[PDB]
């Protein structure tokens, strides 16, 4: 279970016209673009802290989940939580020749537990020697205006502290602060266990 | 660290130049800056023929480079409305260069 | 209902009153002197 | 288990006018434009709804899951329900066939729940997983909100306005003890 990306943010979905104005840097200069390699900058090193705290993708890029054995007999949930479409589940053999399947599996979306869930009692085989790469595209929505706003709000309040302090210094967090609202985009999951 | 809470027009003045050697101020704005505004005491101070209104006033900015307009020059001015605020230096408040002190006087005729 | 061959037929309708059981009192009142000199039993009467 | 919602708030008929006057009115300054200030209503509106599990605009919802709990349940997430619009219930692919009888929408604040008639609650099919959608939420105004939680989303998105990263600054009505009374309260981590 590898779990790499296909493509990532082009840069120009990231809201840096408006966490420009979130930081109040200034508004009616002829320069007015000193900072926007620097304000992305910290941007995807906030987005991809939050997407590494609460599992979420937040931009809806396309994924690719490489594995070698399906876990449990039927169901295989994905790391990644809100997931919609997924592209192809292609079923490799020892070498190459890659042939896609339709396979009777059918993604139940919910954000609570992504999973693929088998339908004819079994996923289909894998091939001895041989991986399964799952293709989706999982988030929110394509565009920055598509996501809940609360998580939003996270990413602006952390990518502003990226920003106003350089080195790791030390900072009380307030009663919604950023943590607070990640916190109910969090996994809670209960099973150290077998099954 | 500082709060920057309130809007203040930076104001740069074009000079033109006269005949007798001095120039002509007009203050066109130049870009609008958010900062901070704290407040020292004021008292009045005897002016020319005025009795005017004077207070501290620093005024914290975020930094820039020496070449950038987002740095302002003591030369310059801030605005609220129709509060004139003088700037009397840039100062370089933080140790890692984040914001400036500038300082202002804001004085009214009274 | 009456179910078709091929219809799939659905479910249908599925089928309180309190007594508050109130209380009637009585209490004549009857002086001791009259309950020992009379020779009817006023206590039963 | 999905719940997305179907249409987003316009943000016209958010108080963005009724917010600066929260914010500085009375006692300050008659500073920001319209698109900053909105953007910090709905971020103090969606950390509350979240935290309190509420709608507070009335948008409309669309519920789509694969199994009932109960047979004359299933309580919906979003608290205060009103005027479930329809119980399609998919197929495969499909050709979305809605089902119009069997259940009633039973409004309550504490469980908004769609319990059926009688016994039995319509069944879904193999694959083809129901889905609901109703239009949950106080009014479709703003003053149609519970004055209180109104008030919450005023004190939090003056929060987000006026300290821009996580910085430094609890009174007796704040943020938390205002929402804490519209948060839903369960004690049954258990099988049913």
């Amino acid at each position: 279970m590898m779990l790499n990306e296909v493509t990532a943010v082009p840069g120009t979905a990231l809201p840096v016209a408006e966490f420009r104005d979130h930081l109040r840097l200034g508004t009616g200069f002829a320069d007015l673009g000193a900072e926007d390699a620097a304000l992305l900058s910290y941007l995807r090193a906030a987005i991809a802290a939050i997407e590494g705290r609460t599992a979420k993708a937040l931009i809806s890029r396309g994924f690719r989940l490489a594995l070698t054995a399906w876990r449990w007999g039927d169901m295989q949930t994905l790391p990644i939580a809100p997931v919609a479409t997924v592209t192809a589940l292609r079923l490799v053999d020892a070498a190459g020749v890659e042939t896609p399947v339709a396979a009777g599996w059918r993604l139940v979306p919910d954000m609570a537990r992504p999973r693929i869930e088998a339908l004819g009692a079994m996923l289909p085989m894998i091939p001895t020697g041989g991986r399964v790469e799952i293709d989706f595209t999982a988030g929110f929505g394509a565009s920055w205006s598509a996501l809940p706003v609360d998580l939003a709000q996270a990413v602006f309040l952390l990518a502003a502290q990226y920003y106003e302090l350089r080195h790791d210094g030390a900072a009380g967090a307030m009663p919604f602060g950023v943590m607070a609202l990640i916190e109910r985009w969090r996994t809670v999951r209960v099973l150290g266990g077998r099954p | 660290r500082p709060r920057l809470n309130r809007l203040l027009v930076l104001e740069e003045a074009v000079r033109v130049a006269d005949g007798a050697g001095g120039h002509r101020l007009d203050w066109q704005a130049k870009g609008e800056v958010w900062a901070e505004v704290t407040a020292g005491s004021g008292s009045e101070r005897a002016g020319e023929f005025v009795t005017l209104a004077s207070v501290p006033f620093t005024i914290v900015v975020r930094a820039a480079p020496v070449g950038a307009a987002r740095r302002p020059r003591p030369e310059q001015r801030f605005r609220e409305g129709a509060r004139i605020f003088r700037i009397l230096a840039v100062a370089e408040r933080d140790r890692e260069g984040h914001y400036l002190s500038c300082f202002a006087r804001e004085e009214v005729v009274a | 209902g009456w179910a078709s061959e091929t219809a799939a037929l659905s479910e249908t309708a599925t089928p309180r009153i309190t007594i508050p059981l109130h209380e009637l009192a009585a209490m004549p009142k009857a002086s001791q002197r009259l309950l020992d000199d009379s020779a009817f039993d006023i206590e039963t009467w």
